[PDB]
């Protein structure tokens, strides 16, 4: 399951972003929502990474919203 | 038989205050860590993937050299990226190359944290204590 | 225009002689003085026609200053429809002395007080005609994503699913919506034109469609017969800052709800609905809204249709199957009794693009008038005009709320009102008649063999385009003509068709280019032909009904009719939950089994992978239950007692469901 | 109600029920603690006593489960079951639980009343939990020992800025300053209410307690005061975040050409880079608290919260950043009581500055890039918790020194408690060496530093000035008066007088005194500006004027004098009163 | 037997009709308390008006009733415009007047969607992509 693994992602990375308060500022959450909606409708799965990889680069683009050195620490 | 019956009516509220007070406990236990057991859940998934975009942007996002906006996706487009340290720039960028998200990008323009513009000459292996880190790296999408 | 001109009836009656000046019949400008409920449909018509000459903020309540205890109140005392005319409000009070809860009620309710007090809007967003904005500041709402059931996904992959190339994929998830979602999907009011409707046709199908709803009764009921389902939903604007709708159910005793319900039958109140926006699993990325209605029009009109509205869903049998389960062989019922010795079948289905904003303000004005012929004895005439009146201003053309700010909506069905299910079937039946009155007329006539449908065709244009009087022989004739070559099975606007095939083939019967073409004149979309089914083959049944496929399987020793899912939603039932705490799985078994009941007759299904959904849900509740035990066996050190969960993962509890025996 | 097991953190239900902080505890550690101290009362989610209708048994090991309660030995129904039995107290999540053996430990925390001196050494060398549940329980009875303090009553109102008092018969009277605050009451037929928020001063003529309050009320002759008790706030970080020794600097971006002062400090803000808590040690006077600011000037993209336990220290290091760094992107935070003024040149009260200053105890929930703590001596584990579920922050300072004076111990009288138990850091600074050392006196005339150097720091210190001459010591002996508990001597401050009209540049000194009640009565003699002992660490002034006043255990400390004299920048008087610390000094005779 | 289990019913009915009146107690005070915020809502609502103007056109009808989609269009002295785009404000609101239902209208402010004032000197070409529209502008009747 390759491609139903992403399609998963997008849901669980969204919700981080929604949680983070991301939708305070609208332009960001505009973004972030037409990401993950062109993610859950894709049929490949090259364009599905590319928007993965767009879409998580909000959440590494916020500093010390998430602390990823202790997040990937464990894996 | 009517002690039984009294047997069995306690015993089926104790049964019901046993399964009353466990969904109490694990519905608010649940709802008190949703942000740590979400983002936990995240990375997981990320590791599981195994993307090797995804993993070079965390694994670049670990050290410091985090994005500014966006990752474009269209060819010819600006991303902004922190580059804290000097060994960060080694790692990533090469003359003028800059090896992010498993795409090449031509470098524009790198300024410092004083908003001077710099000249990639000027990044050296001894000149660099005298830059004024993080640069932001400005670069376009091959 | 003079801003302040609000009774064109001068202008109409000038129009109207100007153009049909030769059409005899009398036209009454404003329909409150019209003779019965088919110069309600002929004055109607012609002023949705006039009405598009004048200036559309001349529409919308009629305010007026009275006062309360000498402070000057600006309230609603009438309302300027497009459709109806001026209609003025019988029981005003210029000068009041105090406000009860009624009069309290009521003026809270009706927009008068609130687009008077705000500031004035423009809204470029759209192209609806925007009243005020009662906020500061407008809000914008957004919609999130669903919440990840993470354990049941690694189960579902560790049985083996969703592989790369599998037949079950994902495709219903939660899609998220930016902020202008309410307000890009209000805007798709902008498909709602005004339409015309042929009024020597109308009034025929009109009488087609009622001996479609004859075997029903309904009247007017009192305020202690009347059953609200749930009681914690929310009242609508403005009542929903200060309770549900048990407070206002709790509060009027039935003294008051009677006052108030005699109160709309000699008033007009209009009334503020807001548009919701709905979070719930979809396939397409669209926005869905929910327009909720006040509690001062969902209280009235739950008392004037509760009783037609729940004898159409007691009764078994019939074209309109609401209230009929598909659980404990009702499926096997409902589609036995759609072919009702028709000759040669097909089963056709069809599909109304924007059935909601599309839908003229003709075919909802004539489902009002249908869901009240019921009330010949209980109400008087003026009642039921103004009972008409009370709906077009609280459903069919009120002012939407959407995220404060009052808009006009232009027309066609708000889908919370307390008659919407019932509505659209009476507007779905009234398409279907149109269609075959279009497809028979239009027909030759000298290439129809059978020497009985000739004269049908030749008496129906008679009784159309030729008589003013209703021609109850012909109506029955032709009611037992579609009964017996077009059988309909109705749920709102699902409908499967059990049509003749050799007559719609020959044209004597609607085929679907006749429901394209009624659709295009009398909806304004078009329908295009990959949405509407063709079933040549019986013993499949309906190609797609309710969202539920049927297939004929083996069962005790005969064959029935399943209704199966989409694997997919049921997949994505499991996988995607909307609220945190639904992800616990220990927490809901219910949810499981529930699923599980809906998701049971995929077991037959040939396609192996799709029948392996089932075991899916039943080892899941069976790993579910298991851990349960675990984790309230370690929190004490005695399990359960009594414990029947034992029987959710076998599968006669659930074969047991769609067995005819209860 | 699930917790966790202080002393082996499995998952349980019970509290005992004596213990004052109702630590959570599993199964068998349970068992431990009832089966061998008297703390038999043990509460799950509904308590342990026996469902009678009238019955008084609590005792756990007595009490039988039957039905669904609880009951005692002579009211159990036949189905019923032992709780405290097979070595486990029955409670939720019984059989997954791992015992322990520190319940020998945890009892004589749980039970000792802090009187001694090893309670102390005991509370802070266990484990973690353990320490904040020793910190928890002990400000838990120093705030219960306030309820044992006397009850006032107004006997007359001689002005409405002198009340007269008498307090309650046979209960010992509180000490009269603005750390206790009172209550009034009129609660005779009419009126059981409180009538504002007072405090007292003793002033200087008669048997008139001069006090302040809120409220503006007049006070009758019935009115009486209760002391305010504060609750303890449960606590839940740990002391030392656990140490990471990076392999580069992370978070923090150097700086070009910092200064030419702290140009011989930058290898040790590259040590604070590379680790995660730094710690400083260096005696007074050399460099620490000027370090922090140096730290504030070589890391200049970093935000930083400087910490301490008083006030006149961190308004030590606000008039240090007020020199040295720029006050606009500074701040200072106050407490919305406040009996105490502080220092008013920042923007008060605004967080958000990129360097805020403040108290432990009121430090707000937020989020730094390095943390700055500074006296740790005056530093309990109940304050480093604290500053650790508050401030958030990638890097921690933690700079003081063990030799001066620690934080007061008010219910400690028997024994003395050596630097390494004063809290968790400073015993690491006394266990394996602190990881940043500076000793060179740069403040104090090297006069100070000669005999500062022989009493505490045994010749380590040498001073980067010399013999000043102007470092007078006297001996004289100063027949005491007594106040509450807090001496007062008046021939001391006489002869102070006589060094005032005869010595004209001093007038700007600052009195020093190891009494807060003399520091308080030596202002209306005098008009110097007046501070004492224990809360001038940190402070440097340009002349000092100290006064022993009691030969005791309290004013013959030598930490206690350390920190006095080691205050003066340029000159000294010290009227001493114990013969030998007059001889162990070096100054002058006078 | 007899007495007892007639005492056992009638303190279960005493139970039930307490219950009852309960219920009956919080009924008539929620219904006070809704009452009291409806009758508030209105007289905000009432000192809300713009009495002049209002009463100007109510007395220029030919029998008092004016449509209500009029009542603002000529008294509110607040106007809110919406606009989504750049091209959109470029034509119905350039500059710090502009016009609508026959009056002139002078802006007092401008928000972005996220509540943040935007600055009349930032909204041009080259800076439409950088505010978060639609554009709240806030103007007052002249
Ligand atoms: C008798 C005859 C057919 C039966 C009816 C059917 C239509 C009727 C005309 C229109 O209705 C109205 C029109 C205006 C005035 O009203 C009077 C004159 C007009 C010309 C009418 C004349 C006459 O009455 C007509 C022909
Ligand atoms: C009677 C029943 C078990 C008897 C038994 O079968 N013993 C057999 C021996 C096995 N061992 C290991 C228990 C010994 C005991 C065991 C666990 C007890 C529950 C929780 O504690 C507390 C909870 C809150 C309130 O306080 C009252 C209700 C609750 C639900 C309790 C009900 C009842 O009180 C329980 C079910
Ligand atoms: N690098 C230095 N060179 C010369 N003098 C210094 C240096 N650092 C500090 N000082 C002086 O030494 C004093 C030490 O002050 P402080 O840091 O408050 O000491 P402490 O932390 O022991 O109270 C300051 O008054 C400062 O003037
Ligand atoms: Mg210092
Ligand atoms: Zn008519
Ligand atoms: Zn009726
Ligand atoms: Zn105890
Ligand atoms: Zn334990
Ligand atoms: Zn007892």
């Amino acid at each position: 399951s390759k491609m139903s693994d992403v399609k998963c992602t997008s849901v669980v990375l969204l919700s981080v972003l929604q949680q983070l308060r991301v939708e305070s500022s609208s332009k960001l959450w505009a973004q972030c929502v037409q990401l993950h909606n062109d993610i859950l409708l894709a049929k490949d799965t090259t364009e599905a990474f590319e928007k993965m990889v767009s879409l998580l680069s909000v959440l590494l683009s916020m500093q010390g919203a998430v602390d990823i050195n202790k997040l990937c620490e464990e894996m | 038989d009517r002690d039984a019956a009294m047997q069995r009516k306690l015993e089926k509220m104790a049964d019901q205050a046993m399964t009353q007070m466990y969904k109490q406990a694990r519905s608010e236990d649940k709802r008190a860590k949703v942000t740590s057991a979400m983002q936990t859940m995240l990375f997981t998934m990320l590791r599981k993937l195994d993307n090797d975009a995804l993993n070079n942007i965390i694994n670049n996002a670990r050290d410091g050299c985090v994005p500014l906006n966006i990752i474009p996706l269209t060819t010819a487009a600006k991303l902004m990226v922190v580059i804290p340290d000097y060994n960060t720039y080694k790692n990533t960028c090469d003359g003028t190359t800059f090896t992010y998200a498993s795409a090449l990008w031509e470098i524009q323009q790198v300024v410092d944290a004083d908003s001077k513009i710099v000249q990639l000459s000027e990044i050296s292996m001894d000149n660099s204590p005298n830059l004024a880190w993080p640069l932001i790296v400005t670069a376009l999408r091959a | 225009w003079d801003l302040l001109k609000y009774d064109f009836t001068e202008e109409r009656l000038k129009l109207f002689d100007r153009y049909f000046k030769y059409w005899d019949q009398t036209y009454h400008p404003n329909c409150v003085n019209c003779l019965d409920d088919r110069c309600i449909l002929h004055c109607a018509n012609f002023n949705v026609l006039f009405s598009t000459v004048f200036p559309p903020t001349s529409f919308g309540p009629l305010v007026r200053k009275i006062f309360v205890d000498g402070v000057p109140f600006v309230v609603s005392t009438g309302y300027h429809f497009r459709e109806l005319g001026v209609v003025h409000n019988q029981d005003v009070n210029l000068h009041s002395s105090r406000l009860s809860f009624k009069e309290l009620l009521v003026y809270a309710a009706d927009p008068a007080m609130h687009a008077a007090s705000g500031n004035l809007l423009l809204d470029k967003r759209t192209t609806c005609f925007s009243v005020a904005a009662l906020t500061n500041n407008v809000a914008f709402q957004t919609v999130k994503p669903g919440n990840f059931n993470k354990d049941f996904y690694d189960f579902a992959v560790s049985k083996g699913f969703f592989k790369e190339g599998s037949s079950v994929e994902l495709k219903h998830f939660f899609f998220a919506q930016d902020g202008n979602a309410a307000i890009s999907d209000y805007d798709y009011y902008r498909y709602n034109l005004p339409t015309m409707c042929d009024i020597r046709q109308l009034l025929f199908v009109v009488e087609v469609v009622d001996k479609y709803f004859d075997c029903y009764d309904g009247g007017c009921i009192n305020a202690n017969q009347v059953i609200v389902n749930n009681l914690d939903k929310s009242a609508g604007f403005p009542f929903n800052k200060w309770g549900k709708a048990r407070l206002y159910y709790d509060s009027m005793s039935y003294e008051d709800q009677d006052a108030l319900f005699a109160y709309t039958k000699r008033n007009v109140i209009p009334t503020i609905t807001q548009m919701n926006l709905k979070y719930a699993i979809s396939a397409k990325n669209r926005a869905r809204t929910v327009a909720g209605v006040s509690i001062c029009s969902t209280m009235t009109n739950r008392q004037f249709h509760q009783k037609l509205l729940k004898s159409i869903a007691a009764t078994r049998g019939a074209t309109v199957v609401i209230g009929t389960s598909k659980f404990y062989g009702g499926w096997h019922n409902m589609l036995k009794t759609v072919y009702s010795d028709v000759e040669n079948p097909h089963l056709m289905g069809w599909d109304y693009p924007k059935c909601d904003r599309a839908m003229p303000n003709m075919l909802r004005i004539m489902a009002s008038l249908v869901l009240a012929r019921k009330h010949t004895t209980c109400c008087s005439l003026s009642h039921r005009f103004y009972r008409l009146a009370n709906e077009c201003a609280q459903v069919l053309s009120e002012m939407v709320m959407c995220g404060g700010s009052l808009y006009v909506k232009p027309g066609g069905t708000s889908s919370g009102d307390a008659t919407t299910a019932y509505a659209n079937s009476v507007f779905n039946i009234c398409q279907a008649v149109t269609a075959n009155v279009n497809a028979l007329l239009s027909t030759d006539g000298n290439k129809i063999a059978d020497k009985y449908v000739r004269n049908l065709q030749h008496r129906l244009y008679e009784c159309l385009y030729r008589n003013r009087d209703v021609d109850t022989d012909f109506v029955n004739e032709f009611y037992a003509y579609l009964r017996k070559h077009f059988s309909m099975m109705i749920l709102s606007d699902d409908a499967v068709v059990c049509f003749n095939s050799t007559y719609a083939s020959q044209g004597l019967v609607a085929s679907i280019k006749n429901f394209k073409s009624v659709l295009y004149y009398q909806n304004n979309v078009f329908m295009s032909e990959a949405k509407c089914w063709t079933e040549t083959d019986l013993t499949k049944g309906p190609h797609e009904f309710c969202s539920q496929h049927t297939m004929l399987v083996k069962q005790g020793d005969d064959y029935v009719y399943l209704p199966y899912p989409d694997p997919s939603r049921i997949l994505g039932a499991g996988c995607f939950v909307d609220d945190i705490v639904k992800t616990d799985g220990t927490l809901m078994i219910e949810r499981f089994v529930s699923l599980a009941i809906d998701a049971y007759p995929l077991t037959k299904h040939p396609n192996q992978e799709y029948a392996d959904v089932f075991h899916l849900y039943l080892q899941y509740i069976r790993k579910l239950h298991d851990e349960l035990t675990g984790h309230m066996l370690d929190m004490y050190s005695v399990m359960l007692t009594n414990d029947n969960t034992s029987r959710y993962w076998e599968p006669e509890f659930y074969e047991a469901m769609y067995t005819p025996h209860t | 109600a699930v917790g966790a097991c202080v002393l082996c953190n499995s998952q349980t239900s019970l509290r005992c029920g004596a213990c004052i902080r109702r630590p959570f505890l599993c199964c068998k550690c349970c068992y431990d603690h009832v089966i061998s101290t008297s703390h038999k009362l043990v509460l799950s989610v509904n308590p342990y006593v026996c469902n009678a209708p009238g019955c008084d048994v609590t005792d756990v090991t007595q009490l039988y489960l039957g039905g669904m309660s609880y009951y005692c030995k002579s009211h159990k129904p036949p189905i019923s079951f032992p709780l405290c039995a097979n070595g486990q107290v029955f409670g939720l999540y019984k059989n997954t639980c791992v015992g322990s053996d520190n319940v020998t430990d945890f009892n004589a925390i749980a039970t000792c009343d802090w009187t001694n001196a090893g309670d102390y050494i005991l509370a802070n060398t266990c484990t973690e939990r353990l320490k904040l549940f020793a910190a928890e329980t002990l400000k838990a009875t120093e705030e219960t020992f306030k309820l044992s303090y006397g009850i006032a009553t107004v006997r007359e109102v001689l002005s409405d800025r002198e009340l007269h008092l008498s307090w309650e018969v046979g209960k010992p009277r509180p000490p009269l300053n603005r750390n206790y605050v009172f209550t009034g009451y009129r609660v005779t037929k009419n009126s059981k209410v409180q009538i504002g928020e007072y405090t007292f001063e003793k002033g200087d003529y008669g048997d008139a307690v001069v006090y302040r309050g809120t409220t503006t009320y007049k006070l009758n002759v019935g009115d009486y005061f209760v002391l305010t008790s504060h609750t303890v706030m449960p606590l839940s970080a740990p002391t030392l975040v656990p140490q990471e020794h990076y392999v580069r600097i992370t978070g923090l971006y150097p700086t070009l050409n910092i200064s030419d002062e702290f140009s011989s400090n930058v290898a040790n803000y590259q040590k604070v880079g590379m680790q995660k808590y730094s710690t400083l040690q260096g005696p007074p006077g050399t460099g620490k608290s000027h370090f922090a600011i140096g730290l504030a000037l070589y890391y200049p993209s970093a935000r930083i919260v400087y910490t301490a336990c008083s006030h006149a220290a961190v308004d030590a290091l606000c008039e240090k950043a007020l020199k040295y760094l720029p006050i606009d992107k500074c701040s200072r935070i106050i407490p919305a009581r406040a009996r105490v003024e502080c220092f008013d040149k920042f923007k008060v009260n605004s967080t958000l500055e990129q360097y805020v200053f403040c108290t432990v105890n009121a430090l707000p929930e937020t989020t730094a890039d390095i943390v700055v703590f500074d006296e740790i001596s005056m530093a309990t584990n109940y304050d480093l918790s604290v500053v650790n579920a508050r401030l958030r922050a990638k890097h921690y300072v933690y700079i003081g020194d063990p030799a001066q004076l620690p934080a007061p111990r008010t219910l400690l009288t028997k024994g003395t408690l050596e630097p390494e138990y004063f809290n968790s850091v400073c015993r690491l600074m006394k266990t394996i060496g602190p990881d940043m050392f500076l000793g060179t006196c740069r403040r104090c005339p090297a006069e100070i530093v000669d005999t500062v150097s022989a009493l505490v720091y045994d010749n380590k210190l040498k001073a980067h000035k010399d013999k000043s001459a102007q470092c007078f010591k006297m001996f004289y002996k100063g027949v005491i008066t007594h106040d509450v508990s807090s001496a007062i001597n008046r021939p001391q401050i006489g002869v102070v007088r006589e060094f005032l009209t005869r010595n004209p540049a001093w007038r700007k000194a600052v009195f020093i005194s190891p009494y807060n009640s003399q520091n308080a009565v030596a202002s209306k003699i005098l008009g110097l500006p007046t501070q004492t002992v224990d809360s001038s660490q940190g402070s440097e002034y340009d002349y000092v004027i100290f006064t022993q006043t009691t030969e005791t255990a309290h004013s013959c400390n030598v930490n206690r004098f350390n920190v006095a004299i080691t205050r003066a920048k340029v000159g000294i008087l010290c009227i001493m009163s114990d013969r030998d610390l007059y001889d162990k000094l070096q100054f002058t005779s006078l």
